[PDB]
């Protein structure tokens, strides 16, 4: 139907808390094909954190229980199966984004700030298709969220301030992807403590708008070091 | 559990 | 799968909280047509309270931005599709209670439990039925419940926790769909009143579920004796 | 505020 329509009732399911029907309402503006505005990509990427956020959690759960469930043949293997349904679910979900992002977004940003978040929102959905990845924990879909991250990484830190929510954001979700899908703390610590002593240098350039998330993120990123240097 | 950004 | 297959499935999906799926199982359960264990009761119970109160939580929102010229279609037609859905799942569980549950629970706590059950998913109904408010749907919650009430007075201790939790219940209802504070009052302070002269009845495994439900008849009478 | 009911 019209946009200014679908973008009503996603905001609408937005306040009912009926995540599914937010990301359709979406996914059908972006098929519409024509570049998203900032409030309907922001949109667009609550509903489907959202949704695809439910499947990461009760995975988590599911996995755990298997696990603790050693030895407990008839559990472990009903706790196995569970978390095979669930992965099916979460994948699907990622593979959506993941079309959107190749098909839609990607190919009409046009403005640097909207390149790196569309290109950090498909490292994402590719880091969480590798945190199930067959192998168990592992795959070459690594390699598409590393690639997606890097190229993010390079624009953003020629085409925006230290201080930008866009930049810190994917800075931190970047050394995530380090720490916990390359297994490397040493790189994912670097790039979080570059990102947090650059943004803090330049306490100056924070703006009204962007205080608030700006902040947010510069706590998030001390927390992962503080969290990923848990020694002393 | 290590955090990223939206939560 | 095999029934203790379904229900071990059900209790995955409650940690999990996938409630839908909980449902889903326990549905099954049911249907297979032999009488539930208290565990299995427990388990429909939790979860088509998280299915429903999904739809009710949503549909509350959705009435209000609504009601609070252009735009407003919109929401209208959406808290209508909420509705349906609402009314779909309190149907589901109403035929589930009709023609598997109550026809066959042979033992009075299991009778009291459902027909609670039944009660509570027509007075679901009546908060939405037609006029924005409530129908002639309501005098079946009553119903329900009134049986229910009748029954577990008759069979059950005063601290046992399903006779309080029906009580709790019944006295909502007389609150929010009988529109009457006193009677809702009345009912929930001879319930806490009458429980807790009898503490000393109290079984090691249900004294922390009887004792959550007498507080939360005391903070509905503080709610309901409240000052603006 | 809403009443309590059981259960929740």
């Amino acid at each position: 139907m019209d946009k200014n329509e679908l973008v009503q009732k996603a905001k609408l399911a937005e306040q009912a808390e009926r995540y599914d029907d937010m990301a359709a309402c979406m996914k059908s503006v972006t098929e519409q094909g024509a570049e998203l505005s900032n409030e309907e990509r922001n949109l667009l990427s609550v509903a489907y954190k959202n949704v695809v956020g439910a499947r990461r959690s009760s995975w988590r759960v599911v996995s755990s229980i298997e696990q603790k469930t050693e030895g407990a043949e008839k559990k472990q293997q009903m706790a196995r199966e569970y978390r095979e349904k669930i992965e099916t679910e979460l994948r699907d979900i990622c593979n959506d984004v993941l079309s959107l992002l190749e098909k839609f977004l990607i190919p009409n940003a046009s403005q640097a700030e909207s390149k790196v978040f569309y290109l950090k929102m498909k490292g994402d959905y590719y880091r969480y298709l590798a945190e199930v990845a067959a192998g168990d924990d592992k795959k070459g879909i690594v390699d598409q969220s590393q690639q997606a991250y890097q190229e993010a990484f390079e624009i953003s830190k020629k085409e925006m301030q230290p201080t930008h929510p866009i930049r810190l954001g994917l800075a931190l979700n970047f050394s995530v992807f380090y720490y916990e899908i390359l297994n490397s703390p040493e790189k994912a610590c670097s790039l979080a403590k570059t990102a947090f002593d650059e943004a803090i240098a330049e306490l100056d350039t924070l703006s009204e708008e962007s205080y608030k998330d700006s902040t947010l993120i510069m706590q998030l990123l001390r927390d992962n070091l503080t969290l990923w240097t848990s020694d002393t | 559990r290590s955090h990223s950004y939206p939560a």
